RNA sequence: CGACUCUUAGCGGUGGAUCACUCGGCUCGUGCGUCGAUGAAGAACGCAGCUAGCUGCGAGAAUUAAUGUGAAUUGCAGGACACAUUGAUCAUCGACACUUCGAACGCACUUGCGGCCCCGGGUUCCUCCCGGGGCUACGCCUGUCUGAGCGUCGCU
RNA sequence: ACUAUCCAGCGAAACCACAGCCAAGGGAACGGGCUUGGCGGAAUCAGCGGGGAAAGAAGACCCUGUUGAGCUUGACUCUA
RNA sequence: GCCUUGAAGCCUAGGGCGCGGGCCCGGGUGGAGCCGCCGCAGGUGCAGAUCUUGGUGGUAGUAGCAAAUAUUCAAACGAGAACUUUGAAGGCCGAAGUGGAGAAGGGUUCCAUGUGAACAGCAGUUGAACAUGGGUCAGUCGGUCCUGAGAGAUGGGCGAGCGCCGUUCCGAAGGGACGGGCGAUGGCCUCCGUUGCCCUCGGCCGAUCGAAAGGGAGUCGGGUUCAGAUCCCCGAAUCCGG
RNA sequence: AAGACUAAUCGAACCAUCUAGUAGCUGGUUCCCUCCGAAGUUUCCCUCAGGAUAGCUGGCGCUCUCGCAC
RNA sequence: CCGACCCGUCUUGAAACACGGACCAAGGAGUCUAACACGUGCGCGAGUCGGGGGCUCGCACGAAAGCCGCCGUGGCGCAAUGAAGGUGAAGGCCGGCGCGCUCGCCGGCCGAGGUGGGAUCCCGAGGCCUCUCCAGUCCGCCGAGGGCGCACCACCGGCCC
RNA sequence: CGCGACCUCAGAUCAGACGUGGCGACCCGCUGAAUUUAAGCAUAUUAGUCAGCGGAGGAGAAGAAACUAACCAGGAUUCCCUCAGUAACGGCGAGUGAACAGGGAAGAGCCCAGCGCCGAAUCCCCGCCCCGCGGCGGGGCGCGGGACAUGUGGCGUACGGAAGACCCGCUCCCCGGCGCCGCUCGUGGGGGGCCCAAGUCCUUCUGAUCGAGGCCCAGCCCGUGGACGGUGUGAGGCCGGUAGCGGCCCCCGGCGCGCCGGGCCCGGGUCUUCCCGGAGUCGGGUUGCUUGGGAAUGCAGCCCAAAGCGGGUGGUAAACUCCAUCUAAGGCUAAAUACCGGCACGAGACCGAUAGUCAACAAGUACCGUAAGGGAAAGUUGAAAAGAACUUUGAAGAGAGAGUUCAAGAGGGCGUGAAACCGUUAAGAGGUAAACGGGUGGGGUCCGCGCAGUCCGCCCGGAGGAUUCAACCCGGCGGCGGGUCCGGCCGUGUCGGCGGCCCGGCGGAUCUUUCCCGCGCGGGGGACCGUCCCCCGACCGGCGACCGGCCGCC
């Protein structure tokens, strides 16, 4: 239950806020969880996602365990763009297919300084979560 | 609001042309011009008699009256058959007044809360509540109000040590303190039953909150508890007595007909 | 057997009721309680590669710098961005900049007329012409400067 | 002579309880509808103006209202 | 408790109940929520009100498309011609015009190319419509200047007060200038203006506004564009100021 | 000089507000079954298209009693 | 086949030659507060009410709930009357000191007075059925008659201003 | 004949500051109505109210008695309850209408002038040096200018007191600058930023699951977290978030200890003088508006116009006297209170696109008007555009095919998709306009026959087959009932024991005040009375308050 009175819990103030964010909150809202070894080994549950990170898909019409890469990250309608999956159009032409990033499973990533710094971050956190409450 | 309705400046056409006599909106090159306003009827006029703020919201009820209730809403706590008529699964628990040790004030865990209430055989209306957890029928869904359950079971203590943060989580459970009690959360709906549960420290002191017969409160400066209007209800009982049966007439159980007229001559 | 008229049902039309949804209102309450001559409130005109409106902004004009974050914006384009020179886009907001009217302030509302000091062509001040910059409102307070009086006296 | 009339093409309105053959009788005392008799046969075209107590304008004539306003004076109370 | 193995709502020559208010089943459509019991509460049940808002009929393929004399023949573009265009013939306006130019007002309607949905109360290959592009050149033509009937600040007066009266009326009302003297001034301090005075003459008589027909110096001819000319090019002049 | 004109408006313009002005007077007032069931008359009113007063009507009761040998 | 004039409304009286009404869907009209009178329901009871405020919850509920030397400052009630000053609701019966004078002084007893009507209650001769005589204790009911008499009504009388 | 002065007075693009206008919900001051009620109307009421003109703040205003009262007296102002729908006003008619006292929120008091003392002991501006500079200050030196005696600063204001004698007293408080340290109640002052628990597990529908079912217990896992929202349906465990006296970083606060500068040398008990204090002002006439204020509550104009043991008040005019109570005509002040505009936030037994703001959408927009001004209509493809390629007729618009989607019976104003009104098809009928009620007939559309509907159940009789038990005994288990009340509990109701009454407290308009505590008293003691509780005995009501017994029955 919640106990905070400077904060919501009301439908229409979310969906507003939601619907009407700015990009760098966007970010964070279309996460995308990890598969079991990356979490062990990182002991993490969850990034933001980027461009040229390797993902699987879960749920849908184009689930299975075929593995692809990352495209195009279209922030403003809340989907992305993985390589394989496509469909044909009238005239004989392809094109990609926007799907939601709850919906895919994250196997490779693609690390550079300031996303090491993050996980970083995560990990202490849990870490002293975890020392603490125990 | 105070303005629905009275933002224009419309005035009747009179008589003499052939349009029936309510005030009418002034000039223009739009719709909205004699088309009609201020009226119940009108569309863009005023409701009739707009809902004001000075209503009589609320209502004063006498103190000895709320006092009252609260004891009887704590009788029928026992008697288990108005328990099942509240919709209560009951039928393991091995005493209906449910006491305990005064340590589970203490509890911090919801796991010691939970593997205890299935010992004490109170985990079956639980597994209820979370059947019942569905949604709702109108326009509540829009205002806040989309899911509802049932209620469970409610326990009354005396002194916290972590109690609440163990019980705060499972749905349906409510917590009480013996010094503060409330009839809205006794008798929810209206009606009486309820499944309490007990400490010991609280239900030894209320001897001391309401009263015996004998003596009085010595926390309420002054109540003693209602009084019994019919002692003994055993109806059965005393009309089966022999001292009445004595005392009465015969029956008469012969059953007597609309009779058929024949004609004698 | 025909047309035509009437009734009922099935299907197709016209028209937009009911039903289900909702980034809007109304009502109550909590906290704070801040405009401007160092030029307000409001008005006008303007600014996008492709742009009319709404929105945002002011000739540095759909935004500059500086911090926080950390790989996009997107309807089309074209290019940039190397994220271990560092730093795309977002948000914030402490530096900088902020057209014409308007209390509106050189005189007047046509955008019409001027006056003073300074720089640069006008030559080498010497005056006419051109550009450019700074001043040029009403009332009022303290003090300075120059002044008026058959006002009250003193003095030679 | 221009129309009205017919054909091609485009194309409105006011009005409308339901509707639309007559005599007499009674009735809120002058009925398309009731009663007793006369009678009764698809769908329509140009006209004319007897009826529909035909359409328009909540009767300006008359009365009432303890509803008004313009004008006058020797009405009442006040005033520049 | 019911439910994507299908909720609400809607339709129904179907089966049935209750004196009635009303309801339960069955079939079709449709796509996400809904109901029964005990209590609570109310913006709670329409045939009308010359009711309000929206929509649709008979009327009705009707009344009508009649003020100002008038059209015809052929050819061309084109899917396509009573109405466009070219030619020819017959006719009207009849110089106080159905002609050629302008003020007030309008504001891109102007000019070319393309289109044929909508509009042009029939039609249209056309259009003042739709779309895309282009277009207004001044020392001398007008404004700007002056004042007119008149409007209107200052001083003053009055007024609860935003303010009003009034325009020479109860005002130390012009910074106006000048010839001379005084020291200074930078330029070769010659000649100057100058910031400064001492002198020196000073009336005006009321700020300001007010006319694209009143008053107010001076430009004419020829040629040139899809569209502009006393403005552009050619050629001949002229006013003001220094 | 006609009671004429003052933006299609004049025997006192138009715009907003006071303003949901007042109305003893006209027109309208939303489901069912059961039960009881009227007046248009008295006196007073600057009363005669209207109110007060009594009468006519309904509902809620209560004190008693009887074929209960009275 | 018989019956059968179009709904609303005003009216002594409407099928009307009395007004409204072409047709369909949606909206649409006896409310909220403040005060009073009575009737009903609940609680306490010569008393009864915390509504203003304060002590405990940060308020998820919940702007709730509980509590108070406030516990009654106070309001309504328990006492009326008069313009006001002001006064302010019970008797008797018996015996002692003055003459029962429609009258003043010492001691006991009862005590909100009485008349009439009055739901119920009380006492009760003689018994109603006892397979017979007498004795005959528990129990109904009778029923002669006779008493204690609730509320309420009518009257008499008394007390206060 | 130049200088000092003011009676005084103008000027300057002089050096340096200032004011104007806008919003206007709450606040202060003026001005100020008519509808309406009175069943008519003129006083009254509506109303000191709408409109109108000014002026402000985060609150404003008021405010520390020229009071209330008649008491055994209280003691600034402001808000609440109550006094009270009262006293009083009133064509005494409709109608109006307060204060004190009492109980609470909050609580804080103070400066001048004039008398009187102190060598004007006082202030502003320019110049120079040093600290500090973005709410321009401090310290020092100028025979540097100026204001002021037509009165600047210290002491001191009626609390009644205040100044000048006599004895005690023990002698730090502030600001100007420069460092320090502990995060400072909602249980961490403020602001900003980054982070923190657990299933996408097996079987199965579907167009895709967040569904149904299962995982030693709603089952696996968490849980101080099960609020909300999003994702192709409904999600505690997919994501963001949520709870937490959870963590990391940045700035702004304030609360206090250090170090120099400068100020201030600044108290209280017994005698002689001071003040008695604020003028066109009180006050009195006459007039007008207002008030509950009535032989005039308050306010303003004009006339008259004061006193100093005086003046004012003391709710009926005037005189004569006794009392009580305040000290006007100068000034300032926080808190308790108000808030339909503004900036941020949360919530709802509210409306759900003819409703609710006029405004859910490019709304004060389009548009009407010469101007003031008036002022709308208008929500929904689908999960995703995958938004109909190619063939073919036609000048094109429109069409037949094909294709996408679970679905186009979802095709760019595309959720569903009513009624009136129309087109077509099927059936039926037709000279007293149509429609209507009761009663029957005929025909069609559908439901159920069954392609017999012979409906079903108990006991007895008969012929056929078949496999356990029961009938009766024994063993264990469970339950009902009982009373010779078998033994024991427990519970009540008074009693017996006062037995806890001090081995336990609560109260008392009973005494001891036999005591004390600090001195007529406030409290604990000591008795006393009642009221809650200890040890054994009893019986009713042993009752529906429980055992171990024995007995019978099932
Ligand atoms: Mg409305
Ligand atoms: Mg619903
Ligand atoms: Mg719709
Ligand atoms: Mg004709
Ligand atoms: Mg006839
Ligand atoms: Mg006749
Ligand atoms: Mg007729
Ligand atoms: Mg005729
Ligand atoms: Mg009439
Ligand atoms: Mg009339
Ligand atoms: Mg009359
Ligand atoms: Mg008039
Ligand atoms: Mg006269
Ligand atoms: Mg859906
Ligand atoms: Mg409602
Ligand atoms: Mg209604
Ligand atoms: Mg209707
Ligand atoms: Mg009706
Ligand atoms: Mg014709
Ligand atoms: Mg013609
Ligand atoms: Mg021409
Ligand atoms: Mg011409
Ligand atoms: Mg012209
Ligand atoms: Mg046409
Ligand atoms: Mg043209
Ligand atoms: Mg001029
Ligand atoms: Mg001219
Ligand atoms: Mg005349
Ligand atoms: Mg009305
Ligand atoms: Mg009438
Ligand atoms: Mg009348
Ligand atoms: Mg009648
Ligand atoms: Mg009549
Ligand atoms: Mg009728
Ligand atoms: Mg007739
Ligand atoms: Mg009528
Ligand atoms: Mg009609
Ligand atoms: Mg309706
Ligand atoms: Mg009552
Ligand atoms: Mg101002
Ligand atoms: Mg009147
Ligand atoms: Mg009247
Ligand atoms: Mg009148
Ligand atoms: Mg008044
Ligand atoms: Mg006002
Ligand atoms: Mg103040
Ligand atoms: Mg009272
Ligand atoms: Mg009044
Ligand atoms: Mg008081
Ligand atoms: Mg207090
Ligand atoms: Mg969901
Ligand atoms: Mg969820
Ligand atoms: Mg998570
Ligand atoms: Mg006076
Ligand atoms: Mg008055
Ligand atoms: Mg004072
Ligand atoms: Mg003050
Ligand atoms: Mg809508
Ligand atoms: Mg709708
Ligand atoms: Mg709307
Ligand atoms: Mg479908
Ligand atoms: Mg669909
Ligand atoms: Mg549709
Ligand atoms: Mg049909």
């Amino acid at each position: 239950m919640k106990f905070n009175p400077f904060v919501t819990s009301d439908r229409s103030k979310n969906r507003k806020r939601h619907f009407n964010a700015p990009s760098h909150i966007r970010r964070k809202i279309m996460s995308s969880p990890l598969s079991k070894e990356l979490r062990q080994k990182y002991n993490v549950r969850s990034m933001p996602i980027r461009k040229d990170d390797e993902v699987q898909v879960v749920r849908g019409h184009y689930k299975g365990q075929q593995i692809g890469k990352v495209v195009q990250v279209y922030r403003k309608k809340y989907v992305i763009y993985i390589e394989r999956v496509q469909r044909e159009k009238a005239n004989g032409t392809t094109v990609h297919v926007g799907i939601h990033p709850s919906k895919v499973v994250i196997t490779r990533l693609k690390l550079d300084k300031d996303r090491k710094k993050i996980l970083e971050r995560k990990a202490k956190s849990r870490q002293v979560g975890k020392e603490k409450g125990k | 609001s105070e303005l629905a309705g009275h933002q224009t400046s419309a005035e009747s056409w009179g008589t003499g042309r052939a349009v029936a006599r309510i005030p009418r909106v002034r000039g223009g090159g739009t719709h909205r011009s004699g088309q009609g306003a201020f009226g119940n009827m009108c569309r863009g006029g005023r409701m009739f008699a707009p809902t004001k703020t000075w209503r009589r919201w609320h209502r004063r009820v006498n103190t000895t009256q709320k006092r009252y209730a609260i004891c009887s809403a704590l009788a029928a706590s026992a008697l288990p058959a108005l328990v099942m008529s509240k919709g209560h699964r009951i039928e393991e628990v091995p005493e209906l007044p449910l006491v305990v040790e005064d340590k589970v004030e203490g509890y911090k865990k919801t796991k010691e809360a939970v593997l205890l209430l299935k010992k004490l055989k109170a985990w079956n209306d639980i597994k209820k509540v979370y059947a019942s957890q569905r949604m709702r029928a109108g326009k509540g869904k829009m205002r806040n109000r989309r899911r509802i359950q049932r209620r469970g079971p409610c326990v009354i203590y005396n002194e916290d040590n972590g109690i609440v943060k163990a019980f705060r989580n499972i749905p349906g459970i409510t917590l009480l303190n013996v010094t503060k009690l409330n009839i809205l959360k006794l008798a929810p709906g209206g009606h009486v039953g309820r499944f309490c549960i007990w400490t010991e420290s609280a239900f030894r002191k209320l001897d001391d909150l309401y009263g015996t017969w004998r003596k009085a409160a010595s926390l309420k400066s002054n109540y003693n508890l209602p009084m019994h209007k019919m002692l003994n209800t055993d109806l059965s009982r005393i009309l089966k007595s022999p001292e009445i049966q004595r005392a009465l007439r015969a029956p008469r159980k012969k059953i007597h007909r609309r009779v058929l007229k024949k004609n004698p001559l």
